C-alpha cells in the first residue's frame, strides 16, 4: 500500500526525478492540516459501534426482505457476518483517512468484493446502501462543532466522503 | 513502504483493530517531523549537482585506482565516471524520498533490497559508496531536525554497506 | 501490553532490525502526549470518590430495576451495591492506567480480555457499564489533550460493550 | 515486556491503587528528558556496524586463541555467528533504552543465553568482554558533545550502562 | 450440522473407513428415539401460538421495564413487541428442528452461531430469552422421552445464554 | 452435509415454518423402516472387497484395452488407483444409505470427479460401467432372503440403486 | 483411552484369555443400568453453566484474596480462564461417567495439570476446593427424585463422586 | 480403541463440547446391543475348542499342500499345526473382544494393525485365514442380533484379508 | 524415476545449486555401468521366451496346486495360464528397463508401486513370483557387471515380495 | 521428469515392448561420448557467474530502457531478481545437458513462465535475448579447444543449444 | 559436507530405502576418482610454500594500493601481510580438503558459509581472493583428472566470490 | 554426518593442517579396496528380508516369552514394530559400510535408542541378540566365495561386524 507521501515518491521515482515544488507544497498542506485529519479518525472510531448498528437498523427497516426467513441476513450467523462487513469497511475507511491514500482500502478490502458477494448470493447493492448510511452518519459526526477548536474542515470531510463512495461503488 | 503511517495501519490491520490513541500519537510524531523532513528533501535536491559531483571526486581522490585501472567496473573511461555519478545520484535521490516519507521505506524498496547482490556481481566496492555518503553528510549545510533525520538515513546506508 | 513504545520495539524486533527514524517519531509523538495523560490520570485519581459514586447513582437512576429486583447480579442489596461501586472503580482506575501508558494496553490486559465472558456468565448487563462510562466522560471536567485522550479510552470501552 | 510506563502501572494494579505522585512526578521527569533518550538511541544505532566490527577486532587481538584454527570464531560460519551475536545484544540493548525498561532485553535476549553458550561450547566470558567493549565504545559515542545542543545527559548514560552490564553479566 | 447420523458418517470419512457395528449401533439409538422426537415436534408446533404469546408475557412481567421504556431494543411499542414475539417464535421453531434431527445441529446452525454478537450489538438481554425458554419448558405438557429430549435442547440454549 | 432429517429442516426454516404434519408423517415412515436400512448398510459393507473385486474383474474381461500395455489401468500403480476409486464410490454410497441423503456422496466424492478424470485421461465411461456392475452385485446381496427376518424391502433397494446411478452418471 | 468394556478386554488379552463368565456378567449388570448412567450425564449437562457459576461464586465468597486486586483470579482474563478450567473439568468428568472409565479424564485432562498450575503460579489447592463445590452441587442434582422414574442410582452416584475426587486430587 | 462410547467422547472432545442428545442416543444404541454382544462372546468362548480345531481342519482340507510341503510357513510338522491352531485361536479370541466392546477397536488394536506385514514377512497366505473365518461363521450356530454382530466382525477381518 | 542422473539433478535442484564435482562423479559412475546394463537388457530380451516359459514351469512345478485347483487366481485353465505367462513376462521386461535406466526407477513406477495391493485383491501369492525370479536368476547366463547389475534388481523384487 | 534412458523406457513401456535395437544403439552411443557431456556441463558451471554477468551487461547496454528509472530491471531489488532469473535458466539448462533430457528444464522451470512474466509485467521478449546471449557465451566456452583432449564435440554442442533455444521460446 | 557418499545415503535415508544400484554407481564414480583427487591434495600440500607466497605476491602486484594504503583491511603493515598470507593458506588447505572429500562439502562448511558477511564486515575485496585463486590454478602443475577436479573447486570459489 | 574422507578432513581443519602423508595413503588404500566395499553393501542388501526374517524366528524360538501373550512381541502391531527395528538397524549398518564411517549409524539410529526402549519397556538385551544374529548371517553371506572374483576381503568383513557390534552394545 501507499502513504500520501510514499504515493508521491513512487510517481516521482518512476520518472527518476526529485519532487517538484508543486509536489512539495502539496504535502506541506496535508501536514499543516494534520490535526484535523487526526480528529476525523478518532471521531469515527469513537462512534464506530453506533455508526454500524444504526446504519444496519435502517437498512433492514427499508429492506425487510433481508431479514425475513430466507435470509440473506436472516440467519444469526449471517446477521453477524453482515454486521462484520459493515465494521470492516468502516475500519478500512478510517485507515484511508489516517494514511491519506485509498490504496489501503482498495488493495485489502474492496478488491474482489463485488465478485466474492456474487459467488455467495449476498446482495451487493444492499451493502452499498449500508455503506452510504455510515457515510452520512460519519460525515455528520465529523462535522459536529461541539467540543473542538473551531475551524474549516471541509477538505478532510470531502476526502473522507470519497473513500466511502469508493466503498459503495466497489460493490454497487 | 515502511513509514509511521503505514506501520501503524499494518499493525492495526494484522490485529484486526481500529486505530486508537497509540497510532494517533504516531501521527502527531509524523507531522511534528514532516515539515523539516520535506524541507531537507527540497534543500538536498536543490544542490544535487554539487553534492553528487563533489561526492564522486571524494571517491576518486580517496581511491585513485578507480580512475587509472582498466575494467568494466571502474571509472577510468568516460562511461565509467558517468555511471559512478548516476549511482551517487540514485543514493541522494532515494534519501530525499526517505525524507519525504519520514521512513526508510523508499530506501529499503528502491536501493537496499538487493544491494549486496549488485555490488558483488558488478564488482563495486562498498567502501566507495561509504566515502560518497560521508562526503554528502559533511557537506549538508543542513541543521537541526532536518540534519538529524537526513543523517539517520545516510548512516543507515553506511551501516548496510559495512 | 500495547503502547507506542512497546509496539515500535515489537514491530522492529519481529522484523529483526534496529530502530530507525520511524520509531523515533513514534517516540516523539509519545512524549508530546505523555504530560497530558499523566495530569489526566492525576485528576481522575483525585476525583475518584465523586466520580465512582456519582456514576453508580447515574446507573441506578437510569435503571431503577437494578436496585429493586432480587438477585445476585443486581444491586438490590448492600452487597450488590458495594460490588457495583467496586466495578465502576475498577473501570476508572484501569482508565487512569491507559492514560499513564498512552495506550489501551492496561485496559486490554486487566479489563477488556475476558470482559464479554464475564458479563454473560455473571449476567451483568453491558449497558449498565455503558452509562457509568457516559457519566465519567460527562463529568470528569477534563479539557484539551487530556480531554481528548481520556475520552478515547472511555469511548474505546463503550464501543467494546456494544 | 513493559515500558517505563506500564512497569509502574503493573506495580500499582497489583495493589488496586492509582499511581502516587512520586510515581507520577517521576514519570514526568523521564518524559522531560525524552529528547535525550531519543538521541542516545539514534547515536548507538547510527554507529551499529562500526561498534560491532571494532569491538570484535579488539576482542580477537587480545584473545587470538579464538581465531586460531580450531577456535571458536575460527570458521567463517561461526565468525559470522559471533558477529551476529554482537549485533543482536547491541540491538536489544537499544530497545531497552527506547522503552525505558530492561524487560525486553532480559525476556527475549539474555534469558537462557548462558545455558545456550554452555551446550554449544561458546566461550561466554569472551562474549562478555566483547560486550564491555561495545559499552565503552557506545558510551563515548553518546557522550560526544559535537553536533548536538548541549546539556547534562548523564542520567540516560547511566541507564544505558546498566543494560550493557546486564548483558555482560548474563553470559559471564 | 450435528446429529447422530452425520457425526457417525463424518467420523468414518475422516478415518477413510467403511461403516461398522459401532455406527450401526448409533443408527439403532437414533430410530429408537426419532418416534418420540417427532411426536414432541408435532405437539410443540401445534401449541405454538399460546406458547410464544405466553412466553412473551412472562418476560414482560419478569421485566416490566422492557415494555415501559422507549428504546430500539425494547418492546414499549407495537413493533417492538412484534419483534420480541417473532424472536421467541424463532427459538421454539428451531427447537422443533432439533427434535426432528435428533441433535443440536439445527440449533447450532440457525441460532447459536453468532448468537452472542447479535445480543450484544442489539442490546438484547440474554436473561429475557432464558425466561422465555423456561416458560416454554414449564408449559410443554410433554411427557416421557419426548420431554427429556425437548428439555435437553432448551437447557442447552439456556446454558448458551449464560 | 444433510441427513434425511436435517434435509427437511433446511427446507422448513428457509420458509420460516414448522415441519408440516405431513412432512412429519414421511420421516416417521423412514424411521419405522430403520431396520431394513441398517441391514442394507451392513450387508454391502460385509461384502465390500468381493463387490470391488468381481466388478473389477468383469470390467476388464469386457474391456481388455484397459488392461493392455498402455491402457489406463495397465500399470500396477494405476490398477491400484483404479481399484481404490471403485471402493471409494462404494464406501460413499453406503454413507448415503446410512444418512438417507445423497449430499455426502455429492459433496465429498462425485463432485469434481468428471473434470478430474478429464485432465488425467481416465475413461469416465469405463468407470461408470464398473460402478454399475457394483450396483447389480450389491442389490442382489441386499435382496437375498436367506438368514434374515423376511418382509418387503423394495423401497430401500431402489433408494440404494438411485445412489449408485448418481455416481455412475457423474463419471460419464 | 478405555471404555468400561475395553478396559476389561485389555486385561484379558494381556493374559491371552477369553473373558470369564464372571467378568462378562459384571458387564451385563452395567448395561442393565445404562439408563441411570445416561440420566446422570444429561443431568449434569443440563445444569453445566449454573454448576460452574455457583461454585465459582461460593469459592470467591470463601476466599476473597482470590479476587481482590493482585490475586490469581483478579482481572478479567484470569477469571474467565478460571471459569473455563471449571467447565473443562466438569466436561471431562461427564465423559468419564459416559465411557464408564476414568482414563478419558486422567489422560486428556488431569495428567500434567498439577505441573501446569505451578509453572503459572495458579493455586491448585483452591482450584481443588472449586472442584469439590461442583461435585456437591452435581451430586445433589443427580440425586434429586423430582421428575424421574424412581430407582436406586447410588452405584452410579458413588461412581460420579470418584471422578470428582480424582480431579480434586490431580489439581493440588 | 473404536467403540460407540469412545468415539462419541473423542468427537465431543476434539470439538470441545459437552455431550448432548446425540451422544445419549448413541449410548442407548450401545446398551441395546451389549446384551446380545455379550451372550455371543460367552457362546463362542464356550465352544473355542471345537471351532479352532474345526476351522484349522477346513484349511488343511481346502489347502492340502500346507500339511504336506516342507517349510517354516506351513503346517507339515506338529509345530507347524501348533502355530496354525494358535493363530486361529487368536482370531477367535479377538472377535469375542469386539463383541464385548461392541466395536472393531480390539480387532484394530491387537490384530489388524500390522497384519499384512506379518502375513508378508512370514509368508502366510491370507486366503488360509479367510477359510478359517468362513468355517467359524458357518459353524458358531448363533442367531438374531448375536449372529449379526458376530458376523459383522468375521466379515470385517475377511475384507481386511482380501 | 530413480536413476543416478535424475537423482543427482533432483538433489541439486532441492538445494537450488549448480552441479559440482560430486554430480559429475555420479555421471562417471553411470557411464561406467551403462554399457553393461544395455548389453544385459539386450541379452535378456533375446532370451525372453525361454526365460518366461522356463520360469512359469518352475512355478507350476513348485506349486502344483496352482494348475490343478479351480479359481480366478489359479493357472488351471488356459487363460489362467495366459495371465501367469504374461505376468512373468511383465517382470522380465520391467527388469530390462531398469538395466537401461541404471536404476530401480522403472521397477518402482511401473510395477512396485501398488504391487502389494494387487497381490492381495487378486489373491496372487508373492511366493509364485519369488520362484519365477529365482529361476530367471539361475538361467539368464549373465556375466560380470551385467550379472551383478541384473541380479541387484531381481533380488530387489524378491525382497519387495517378502 | 526423465533422463535420456528413462525417456526411451517410457516410449517402450507404453507399447509393452522390449527396447528395439535402434533404441539401444542410440543410447549406447550417448554412453560412449559421455565424457564430452561431462566436460560441457563442468565448463558451463565453471563459468556460471561471468556468463550471466557479461550477458546481463550486454543486455542492458543494448536496451538501456530496462535500467533507466521506470524500467523493469531498474531497481535494485528487481536487478537482483533479473540476475537470479538469468542464473536459474542457466542452471536448468545444465540440468538438461546432464540428464540428456529437457523435461527437468521444461517441467521445473519453463512451464508457466511466460504467464508469470506477463502477469508481473516482466518484458518476456527481453528475457529471451538475455538467454540467447548466455547461449552464445556458453557455446563458445564449450567449443574452446584449449586445455582439453582434442576431438569433435559438436553433437553435444548442438544439444546444448536446443536447450537454450527452448528457454528463449518459452519466456517470449 | 556435500560428497558423493554422504549425499547418496542422505537421499536413500530420506526415503527410508536401502542402498541400490544407483547408489552403487555413485560409489564407483567416487572411487574411480578419489585416486587422482587424493594425489592432487598431496601435491598441492607439498607446494604450499610457493603457491601461497606466489599468490600473495600476485595479489599485491595487481592491487598495489593494498600494500601502500593504511588501514586495518589492508596489508600495508607486516600484521596485514601476515593475515593476508594466512587467508591465502586457508583457501588452499580447504581446497585440498575438497579434493580429499571428492566434493564441495569442506569448502561450503569451513569457508563459504558466512563468507560474504566476513568480507563485508572487514571490508576485504573479493577480487583480491579471486586473483589469488587464479594464481593457484595457473601454478598447480596438475594434469588430467587431478587438474580438472582441482580447477572445479577453484572455479567454484571464484564463482562464490562473484 | 561424516564420510570416511570427511572424517579425516574435519580432524585436519581443527588443527589447521593439511592431511599428513600417512592419512592420505591410508585413504588411498581404502579407495583401492573400494570394489570389495561395494560388493559388501550389495550382498547384504540383496539378502535383507531373509536376514531379518530368519533372525527374528531364531530369536523368538530361543525366547518364547517375547511372543507369548503379554509379550513385548505379542501383538501384531508390535511384532511389526519389532521386525521394523531389525530392518532399520541392518539398513543403517549398510549405510555405515557404504560411507566407511559409523556416524550415520550413531547419529540417526543408535543415538538415544537405549533410552526409548527403557521408556517403552522393550527388552534391549533381546534386540541385541537379534542384531547379534543378523551379524553372523550377514558375515556368512558376504564371506561366500561363489559367483565372484577371488580375493581377501577380511578387512571389510571385520569392519562390517564392528558396526553390528556397536548397534548391539548401543542397546543391551
Ligand atoms: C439417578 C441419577 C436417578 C434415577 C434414574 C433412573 N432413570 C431411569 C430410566 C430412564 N431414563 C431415561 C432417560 C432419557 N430418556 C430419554 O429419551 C432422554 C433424552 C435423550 C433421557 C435422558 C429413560 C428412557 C429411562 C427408561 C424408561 C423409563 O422412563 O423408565 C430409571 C429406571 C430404569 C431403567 O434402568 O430403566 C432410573 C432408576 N432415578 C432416580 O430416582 C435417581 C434420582
Amino acid at each position: 500500500t501507499f502513504d500520501a507521501f510514499t504515493k508521491v515518491v513512487a510517481q516521482a521515482d518512476a520518472r527518476g526525478e526529485f519532487l517538484s515544488d508543486a509536489q512539495l507544497d502539496a504535502l506541506s498542506r496535508l501536514v499543516a492540516e494534520g490535526n484535523k485529519r487526526i480528529d476525523t479518525v478518532n471521531r469515527i472510531t469513537g462512534n464506530a459501534s453506533s455508526i454500524v448498528a444504526n446504519a444496519a437498523r435502517a437498512l433492514f427497516a427499508e429492506q425487510p426482505s433481508l431479514i425475513a426467513p430466507g435470509g440473506n441476513a436472516y440467519t444469526n450467523r449471517r446477521m453477524a457476518a453482515c454486521l462484520r462487513d459493515m465494521e470492516i469497511i468502516l475500519r478500512y475507511v478510517t485507515y484511508a483517512v489516517f494514511t491519506g491514500d485509498a490504496s489501503i482500502l482498495d488493495d485489502r478490502c474492496l478488491n474482489g468484493l463485488r465478485e466474492t458477494y456474487l459467488a455467495l448470493g449476498v446482495p451487493g447493492a444492499s451493502v452499498a446502501e449500508g455503506v452510504r448510511k455510515m457515510k452520512d452518519a460519519a460525515v455528520a459526526i465529523v462535522s459536529d462543532r461541539n467540543g473542538i477548536t473551531q475551524g474549516d474542515c471541509s477538505a478532510i470531510i470531502s476526502e473522507l466522503g470519497s473513500y466511502f463512495d469508493k466503498a459503495a461503488a466497489a460493490v454497487a | 513502504s515502511k513509514t509511521p503511517l503505514t506501520e501503524a495501519v499494518a499493525a492495526a490491520d494484522s490485529q484486526g483493530r481500529f486505530l486508537s490513541s497509540t497510532e494517533l500519537q504516531v501521527a502527531f510524531g509524523r507531522f511534528r517531523q514532516a515539515a523539516s523532513g520535506l524541507a531537507a528533501a527540497k534543500a538536498l535536491a536543490n544542490n544535487a549537482d554539487s553534492l553528487v559531483n563533489g561526492a564522486a571526486n571524494a571517491v576518486y581522490s580517496k581511491f585513485p585506482y578507480t580512475t587509472s585501472t582498466p575494467g568494466n567496473n571502474f571509472a577510468s573511461t568516460p562511461e565509467g565516471k558517468a555511471k559512478c555519478a548516476r549511482d551517487i545520484g540514485y543514493y541522494l535521490r532515494i534519501v530525499t524520498y526517505a525524507l519525504v516519507a519520514g521512513g526508510t521505506g523508499p530506501i529499503d524498496e528502491y536501493l537496499l533490497a538487493g544491494l549486496d547482490e549488485i555490488n558483488k556481481t558488478f564488482d563495486l566496492a562498498p567502501s566507495w559508496y561509504v566515502e560518497a555518503l560521508k562526503y554528502i553528510k559533511a557537506n549538508h549545510g543542513l541543521s537541526g531536525d532536518s540534519r538529524d533525520e537526513a543523517n539517520s538515513y545516510i548512516d543507515y546506508l553506511i551501516n548496510a554497506l559495512s
